């Protein structure tokens, strides 16, 4: 376990912190979010994340920091604004990205 | 069929 | 049984002909429609409508094509642009006001 590991192992568990109902923390799936993989093209949840991070597949913060941008992002794109994970994707993007600098 | 999550 | 209310009908008839898979005859519920009874104040449906004539709640063409609007305005509100609903509700809003004018 290499020390990138470690460094975004710690951003992450930080991240997940902010999401305390877990709604980041699994792929979503067509059933519980109809239309969800027609209209979202490149799917991203924390438990990716972490597999990534274990497979060595971020060299870089900017790497990690651009596959959390996705998770935020697809949540802003597939839910409507008025919604609770709306509202959570848009505080938790810019506070993980303040929290990273 | 219709709407988001929840 | 009035003429207002033979004229209603029948232009009711030809609107629902326009939605062949029933999308729009019932009442939406919050089951298939997380979330909606606190984003769409004033619910309509060609059922509700139908009730209305009845009633002799319509007392012209004008009131009816009112319900008709907001039925479609209740839909391109909730359903997000991409979808079968969105679609629908804004093709028979514009073709159902040529077609009562």
């Amino acid at each position: 376990s290499t020390p990138i590991q470690q460094l975004l192992e710690h951003f992450l568990r930080q991240l997940q912190r902010k999401d305390p109902h877990g709604f980041f923390a699994f792929p979503v799936t067509d059933a519980i979010a109809p239309g969800y993989s027609m209209i979202i093209k490149h799917p991203m949840d924390f438990g990716t994340m972490k597999d990534k991070i274990v497979a060595n597949e971020y060299k870089s913060v900017t790497e990690f920091k651009a596959d959390f941008k996705l998770m935020c992002d697809n949540a802003m794109t597939y839910n409507r604004p008025d919604t609770v994970y709306y509202k959570l994707a848009k505080k938790i993007l810019h506070a993980g990205f303040k929290m990273m600098s | 069929g219709k709407g988001g999550k929840g």
